[PDB]
């Protein structure tokens, strides 16, 4: 069936499916996700290292946290998240600790896939980082992600605002070096918006999806 | 009380500045749970204000915890170490004592000291001589205490005697006591009473 399967076919019920208008994008974080894991194969074959992160951003509402959750589940891995918002609400010493068993699990477990959610809120722009605390964070994340090179099918995905709300430290060779953008969609792209929502509202028989999605413009 | 291994070791403990300041305002009170204590109230005549236990968490941050209703007494002691001296014979000890004349008030068992025990344990030695055998069988603590309550010797022949039993020059004190008038009154009372 879909995804790993009425039994063979709430945020671990999301798939392809779910997602409409970002066919590019899709397109790209598939082919950087689900072949180094699903296929590790040809990179043996072929005698490259395939990059590890991926650092996903675009306006808030774009669906990046739901892209990321559909790319997971449909490559069938393990999948742990981290919310920049809840590892930086724990005591002053915890952060850090939460940050070493989440990479230590994912390692533990390849293959696997890493998602942090809003990293802009656990490693902002240095500027931004006033504070031990933020600063002792940094450090964690930056020590994680440089030893994770001897790991192997484990990899790791930020979503973040803007690109430039992060520390710069963090888009180098070894870490979140692939990026990728998410834009408004287009008049189809709203369209598919429109029809994944409204699949199960009791719409009248006079509706005309098609002049919302040419009105609705930056939506 | 008794080690993890089933023996009767023995521990030894000591509250600390605080506990010690704390209960004279009272200010404290026995809980149900043994190792919890209470916490009284702000009445018109004791007035208790709020009460922090610090303590760090293994983070190494200290942290304050309000504990009104009762907080564990591991904060209110300190412990001491015990022991005993070497086996090398130092014999720095006031008494050769410990094993004999029964003790203070333990009535309920049989150890109830009276004029019958003197005459059964003090009295073949001062009957005999042999002065270091009556200066081992004088030297118990209990037993000086009970003879002073017998109140049959004079205050300094009490005084002689005790200098006799604990001072390690004993011959000349010893022979005095032994020829006093009191003790040959006590010693001769002892004899005719069975
Ligand atoms: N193609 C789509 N693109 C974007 N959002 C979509 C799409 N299809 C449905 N949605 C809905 O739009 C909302 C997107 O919210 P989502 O949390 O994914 O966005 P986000 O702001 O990028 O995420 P986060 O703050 O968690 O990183 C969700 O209700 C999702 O169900």
């Amino acid at each position: 069936g879909k995804k790993r399967k009425n039994n063979l076919r709430n945020m671990n019920e999301v798939g392809y499916d779910d997602i409409g208008g970002c066919r590019k994008q899709m397109a790209q974080i598939r082919e950087m996700v689900e072949l180094p894991l699903r296929h590790p194969q040809l990179f043996k074959a072929i005698g490259i290292k395939p990059p590890r992160g991926v650092l996903m951003y675009g306006p808030p509402g774009t669906g990046k946290t739901l892209m990321a959750r559909a790319v997971a589940n449909e490559t069938g891995a393990f999948f742990f998240l981290i919310n920049g918002p809840e590892v930086m609400s724990k005591m002053a010493g915890e952060s850090e600790s939460n940050l070493r068993k989440a990479f230590e699990e994912a390692e533990k477990n390849a293959p696997a896939i890493i998602f942090i959610d809003e990293i802009d809120s656990i490693a902002p722009k240095r500027d931004k980082t006033n504070g031990e605390v933020e600063r002792r964070v940094v450090s964690q994340l930056l020590t994680l992600m440089d030893g994770m090179k001897a790991r192997s099918n484990v990899v790791v995905i930020a979503a973040t605002n803007r690109p430039n709300s992060i520390d710069p430290a963090l888009r180098r060779f070894g870490r979140f070096d692939r990026e990728v953008d998410i834009g408004i969609p287009d008049a189809t792209g709203r369209l598919e918006v429109l029809r994944i929502h409204t699949k199960n509202m009791k719409l009248a028989d006079d509706v005309d999806l098609e002049a919302l999605a040419a009105e609705t413009h930056g939506y | 009380s008794g080690n993890l291994e089933g023996e009767i070791d023995i521990s030894s403990y000591q509250v600390s500045t605080e506990a010690e300041a704390l209960v004279t305002a009272d200010m404290i009170s026995g809980s149900t749970f043994p190792s919890m204590a209470y916490i009284n109230d702000t009445t018109d005549e004791r007035y208790v204000p709020e009460i922090f236990y610090m303590k760090s968490n293994e983070y190494g941050i200290t942290v304050k915890e309000n504990a009104k209703p009762a907080f564990p007494v591991d904060y209110l002691l300190v412990t001491l170490t015990h022991g005993f001296p070497n086996t090398d014979t130092e014999t720095n000890s006031k008494f050769v004592s410990s094993t004999g004349f029964p003790w203070s008030n333990r009535q309920a068992m049989g150890q109830s000291q009276d004029y019958q025990e003197l005459k059964k344990y003090l009295f073949n030695v001062a009957s005999s001589g042999d002065f270091n055998l009556l200066h081992e069988k004088i030297s118990n603590f209990h037993l000086l205490l009970y003879i002073n309550s017998l109140q049959i010797l004079s205050p300094d022949e009490w005084k002689l005697l005790i200098e006799s039993a604990v001072k390690n020059e004993w011959e000349e004190s010893l022979l005095k006591l032994v020829s006093s008038a009191g003790w040959q009154t006590l010693v001769m009372i002892l004899q005719e009473s069975g």
